[PDB]
């Protein structure tokens, strides 16, 4: 029932760099039970070191490990854009085998501003008795945004869930959906529908806006 | 509950190595000389654990073997034996190999001066090799001339299916009655066996054989009684 | 090539039953220790049980002990995971993983199934209605909201990862640049 914690949680760092991922075990893991595996997004884990030390079969140079006692550490001298995904470290010298909660390498790049949209509800929605407006953050690094809801100028809190893409393959940036849910009653009951977005690339916040049945 | 309730465990686990046996949701440590409580296990089987051996090496654990061990219990002896499935590689680094030994041969040793001075005695009990417990073995003491023979049949492979052939009962130096023989197969040297007598009756044998085959020595656990 | 393959994942209601199964290819199954291991969605790997290659050893984190039973058949190279009385928390990614060696522990996880997904929920198989997200160098896309289980599929594009809703059912959007002057889904 070792425990097993990885720090930092996210490492943001350039191609090219030097990654250091830590694994700290709560009790003394021998260097023959300590393993690093990856993790690709929508794939399942690859195994990547093997007894601290010992590289998988197709596994690189470029990584390498080491540690002994509570202290291991994983080492990608010079990161291949192939290498930004999820490292487990796990113990496997005591039972129950365990496994730390994961560091996320994530690939650095230049700021890159989100190009705000925001859409109002379809009529057939406006059936069912519920009304869903999205505002959309198209194509932005870094991941960190907020997005406000004002409906009548009102700041709204409690009826809007976001979702956000994994970095992409080609321009390593984030998109992000936020959608408010409201009633069909309280959405013909208000006119303005309004979602402020602020982003480091931009100097101030942008608001995209609708006034219900006009446009 | 029952005997051979206790097994010294001496050539399974070398002094500083650390064994371990798993089982259902059992998993127990053994060191050299520790015991093995053989008293819960089925008398006239083969027993079977999970092993994995262990040593310290510059201040860190490392594994030197896994796979399979196997426990054969008699009333007044018992066998083990290690059927490997991983081995240190020469390195730090572990490779498959499939090989079958014979571990402790033990139990209460029949005293070579106390042996019935006449009569004849039909042993019948289990060969048991690599992935094969379903062997037989039949083997008779003449006490009156003190020589014993025997075979083994029904192996699944048919160069295991050797005889016994004639051998004197001898003392060891702690004076306990044992077996040495060779083994034949259609008429030809095809390796040797030992047994030791066991129980203050002679009532069990117990040992192990080294049978040539084209595929290398190949080594056979067998234990007998008498009704 | 060594390939394991999992299946027998699929929605059950809490209480409920599934028997994952995973086929083995490519080695040697009996020398192996084979393990089941766990990714809850958006959380790390977690470890659930593993079984000794010749099966008579078995161990389980206690999360699950009483409540799955590990097995195999040699003679078939299948390992097996039944899981019985299944709750909400068992609602995973289940991955078949085998080791290095033969005991249940003391060897890493050298080659990792696909994973076969299990849904533990009371929410029954629904449909997506798929909405539009009409332009006002413009944005347009599709509201797929309320759906049976993941996943659904949609065909510069972003499908945005579903959200469970306070509902129970999932939603999700699939946007899509085109240029100003100018939903494969399900
Ligand atoms: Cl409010
Ligand atoms: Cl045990």
């Amino acid at each position: 029932e070792i425990v097993l914690t990885q720090s930092p949680g996210t490492l943001s760092l350039s191609p090219g760099e030097r990654a250091t991922l830590s694994c700290r075990a709560s009790q003394s893991v021998s260097s023959s039970y300590l393993a690093w595996y990856q993790q690709k997004p929508g794939q399942a884990p690859r195994l990547l070191i093997y007894g601290t030390s010992n590289r998988a079969t197709g596994i690189p140079d470029r990584f390498s490990g080491s540690g002994s006692g509570t202290d291991f550490t994983l080492t990608v001298s010079r990161l291949e854009p192939e290498d930004f995904a999820v490292y487990y470290c796990q113990q496997y010298g005591s039972s129950p085998c365990s496994f730390g909660q994961g560091t996320k390498l994530e690939l650095k790049r230049t700021v890159a501003a989100p190009s705000v949209f925001i859409f109002p509800p379809s009529d057939e929605q406006l059936k069912s008795g519920t009304a869903s407006v999205v505002c959309l953050l198209n194509n932005f690094y870094p991941r960190e945004a907020k997005v406000q809801w004002k409906v009548d100028n009102a700041l709204q809190s409690g009826n809007s869930q976001e979702s956000v893409t994994e970095q992409d393959s080609k321009d390593s940036t984030y998109s992000l959906s936020s959608t408010l849910t409201l009633s069909k009653a309280d959405y013909e009951k208000h006119k303005v529908y309004a979602c402020e977005v602020t982003h480091q690339g931009l100097s101030s916040p942008v608001t995209k806006s609708f006034n219900r049945g006009e446009c | 509950d029952k005997g051979l309730q206790s097994l010294t465990l001496d050539q399974s686990v070398r002094k500083n190595e650390k064994l371990k046996l798993a089982a259902q949701g059992a998993e127990k440590t053994y060191g050299n000389g520790d015991s093995l409580n053989t008293g819960k296990l089925k008398n006239d089987k083969v027993s079977r654990f999970d092993f994995i051996r262990q040593i310290e090496v510059d201040g860190q654990l490392i594994t030197l073997e896994s796979g399979e061990f196997q426990v054969y219990k008699q009333s007044h002896s018992a066998l083990t034996a290690f059927q490997t499935e991983q081995i240190q590689d020469s390195s730090g680094k572990m490779v498959a190999k499939r090989q079958f030994r014979i571990g402790d041969i033990a139990g209460e040793h029949t005293s070579f001066d106390k042996l019935p001075e006449g009569g004849r005695a039909t042993y019948r009990g289990t060969a048991f090799g690599s992935d094969d417990a379903g062997g037989k073995l039949t083997y008779t003491i003449d006490f009156a001339a003190k020589q014993g023979n025997g075979k083994i049949e029904h192996l699944k492979s048919p160069e295991l299916n050797v005889d016994l052939a004639a051998a004197d009962i001898k003392p060891d130096g702690k004076r306990h009655a044992v077996i040495s023989g060779s083994v034949l197969y259609n008429q030809a040297e095809k390796g040797s066996y030992s047994l030791g007598i066991f129980g203050g009756k002679a009532q069990e044998v117990a040992g192990s054989a080294e049978v040539k085959t084209v595929n290398g020595i190949r080594h056979i656990g067998l234990a007998a009684k008498q009704l | 090539e060594v390939q394991l393959v999992e299946s027998g994942g699929g929605l059950v209601q809490p209480g409920g039953s599934l028997r994952l199964s995973c086929a083995a290819s490519g080695f040697t199954f009996s020398s192996y220790a084979m393990s089941w291991v766990r990714q809850a969605p958006g959380k790390g790997l977690e470890w659930v049980s593993a079984i000794s290659g010749s099966g008579g050893s078995s161990h389980y984190t206690d999360s699950v002990k009483g409540r799955f039973t590990i097995s195999r058949d040699n003679s078939k190279n299948t390992l097996w995971l039944q899981m019985n009385s299944l709750r909400a928390e068992d609602t995973a990614i289940y991955y078949c993983a085998k080791t290095s060696g033969s005991y249940y522990y003391h060897y890493e996880i050298d080659v990792w199934g696909q994973g076969t997904t299990v849904t533990v929920s009371s929410a029954s198989t629904k449909g997506p209605s798929v909405f539009p997200l009409a332009p006002s160098t413009a944005a347009l896309g599709c509201l797929v909201k309320d759906y049976f289980p993941e996943p659904v599929t949609v065909s510069g594009v972003h499908t945005f990862p579903a959200v469970l809703q306070s509902s129970g059912l999932y939603s999700l959007s699939s946007v899509v640049t085109v240029p100003s002057s100018s939903c494969n889904v399900n």
